[PDB]
């Protein structure tokens, strides 16, 4: 039973390591930063669950 | 960069000799399958062997 | 000003709080956290 | 336009649980909208001078 | 690139559309226009400059 | 029918699938609306289970 | 880098090309298969003539 | 050690009452419905019976050569509207969004908020600064700027 | 418009520093992640190659 809480909880930091590292780079970007383009269509997609 | 149009008789020509273009069983107007021994009737349907 | 005054209040009550777990109130055994598990 | 258009397509990357509705998105959605409509009005004065 | 030659004297058509590749050699600066074999188009083709 | 009706020999040729470009089809056929046959407007009243 | 472009093609091969000697299959509902597998169905419809 | 099918006659065995494969049965369902259902379209497009002088309609030269299927393919707040003080694209999204301020029309600048501190007692609004009142428009209606005790501690 | 190309080249080149620099800051903060009890934990691989 321990080892079935620690998997669960092994998966929930791996994934908030993701997401952290992906929003930091949002964060930090800037106008004339590398690597910006346009995007059109990502204004009405919309996937979340 | 100045190309002048192409006339009728040439556009009927590439249509017609197009790689993708395809002709068919040759139906009815409704849709219907046309009879094997009506195409072999030389009249208004013909044989395409 | 006045959430200023919870955090101020909420981090005393976290701070006594620590009045447990001192050595001689409790006896904490050693942990072995740098382990490699072996339930798998 | 561009940069709000890259950190929208950026954070769609997130995973699983982590792909939530935050407000964030949310403003990056009307930031978007707003600009757009900023382009709009300069290309009208720029047609009416 | 392609470039377009009028033609005069012919059935069919008043113009051409020939299909020739412009190579750029770095090490000296110089260019070379090429024109590659077209099946059965009546023109000599080839090199077009050295 | 076909727009070509215009030159069929009604007077000697009979109706046929060269001649016609749509058939009485169970698509006309549904309860609740009329629908006309030979200058007849037959309501239809309902139908079997 | 400008925008690319998309080049004309000759019309003169165009016409000169061959045809596509092939052609395409029909649907297999032939009147056989729906007298084989509809027989004995009727639509009964009640109606009024007014 | 006896068998049972001895007592059955052969009138019996030869008449009784009467009592392909389901995907032959659903496809050929669907093809049933493939002609039951069919409509004919007019597929807007030249072809080859109708002649030359049919082939005039799309304009092409010979940029446009190569193309499959040969032929060119075919064809809410703005702010060029004017729009007064309380009017805007933020009083658009004023509702859509994580806050819920929705006009009421009789007295422009006075919005209702959609998550309401109590609705078992009366409803409370939102009160827009500037604006202008004619005739008194004597309604007297709750406003709020925050949620709490009447006369606080820290103000 | 010569300066300009100049200017274009130069960004270019800054550009592509720039997209190293976040691969190797990337690589590294996964392995700074990394801990005994961690899932993806595996032994090495034999291959020997001399490459400079």
């Amino acid at each position: 039973s321990d080892r079935s809480a620690q998997h669960e909880l092994e998966k929930d930091l791996s994934d908030k390591q993701a997401a952290l590292r992906i929003d930091d780079k949002c964060q930090h970007l800037r106008n004339t930063s590398e690597g910006v383009s346009y995007f059109r269509g990502v204004e009405r997609v919309d996937a979340t669950v | 960069t100045d190309l002048p149009p192409l006339s009728e008789k040439s556009k009927w020509n590439l249509l017609r000799l197009s790689p993708d273009y395809k002709r068919t069983y040759q139906t009815f107007p409704s849709g219907k399958r046309v009879s094997s021994q009506e195409r072999q009737r030389r009249d208004l349907y013909f044989e395409f062997r | 000003a006045c959430k200023t005054n919870t955090l101020l209040l909420d981090t005393k009550c976290m701070d006594t709080r620590r009045k447990l777990t001192v050595p001689a109130e409790k006896f904490v055994p050693q942990v072995d956290t740098f382990t490699r598990t072996t339930n798998r | 336009l561009k940069v709000a258009q890259t950190r929208l397509d950026e954070r769609t990357r997130r995973p699983n649980v982590e792909l939530c509705r935050d407000m964030a998105q949310l403003r990056l959605v009307n930031e978007v909208y707003e600009v757009d409509e900023t382009i709009q009005t300069l290309q009208q004065r720029l047609r009416d001078s | 690139a392609y470039f377009q030659e009028d033609v005069p004297i012919s059935m069919e058509e008043h113009y051409r559309i020939r299909h020739v590749n412009i190579y750029y050699y770095l090490e000296d600066d110089s260019m070379s226009v090429i024109e590659p074999v077209v099946e059965n188009s009546g023109i000599p083709q080839g090199k077009l400059i050295k | 029918l076909v727009e070509n009706a215009k030159n069929f020999p009604k007077c000697v040729l009979e109706i046929s699938d060269q001649e016609v470009l749509e058939w009485y089809t169970a698509k006309d056929f549904i309860v609740g609306k009329p629908l006309t046959i030979l200058g007849r407007t037959f309501f239809i009243y309902d139908c079997d289970p | 880098l400008n925008p690319s472009e998309k080049i004309p093609l000759d019309p003169y091969t165009q016409l000169r090309k061959e045809p596509v000697r092939k052609y395409v299959t029909p649907s297999d509902f032939d009147q056989l298969k729906q007298f084989l597998t509809f027989d004995k169905q009727v639509l009964r419809f009640y109606a009024i003539w007014d | 050690h006896v068998d049972l099918d001895i007592y059955q006659s052969s009138y019996m065995v030869d008449y009784k009452p009467f009592g392909v494969t389901p995907q032959e049965q659903a496809k050929l369902d669907a093809q049933l419905q493939s002609k039951e259902f069919y409509q004919p379209k007019p597929n807007p497009n030249p072809k080859l019976e109708e002649g030359y002088p049919a082939f005039r309609r799309p304009y092409m030269t010979a940029l446009d050569l190569g193309v499959p299927g040969f032929f060119p393919p075919q064809e809410r707040f703005t702010t060029t509207c004017h729009y007064a003080y309380p009017a805007s694209l933020a009083l658009y999204l004023a509702q859509q969004d994580p806050y819920w301020l929705h006009q009421r029309a009789d007295f422009p600048c006075l919005m209702e908020p959609e998550r309401q501190p109590a609705p078992e007692v009366g409803k409370g609004y939102l009160l827009l600064p500037g604006c202008l009142c004619d005739h008194h428009q004597r309604v007297k209606v709750p406003i709020l700027n925050r949620w709490g005790p009447l006369m606080p501690f820290y103000q | 418009t010569e300066q300009i190309r100049l200017n274009r080249s130069a960004k270019y080149n800054l550009e592509k520093d720039l997209r190293d620099k976040f691969t190797a800051i990337t690589i590294d903060d996964v392995c700074f992640s990394l801990n005994n009890n961690s899932p993806n934990i595996n032994f090495s691989e034999k291959v020997v190659r001399i490459e400079p």
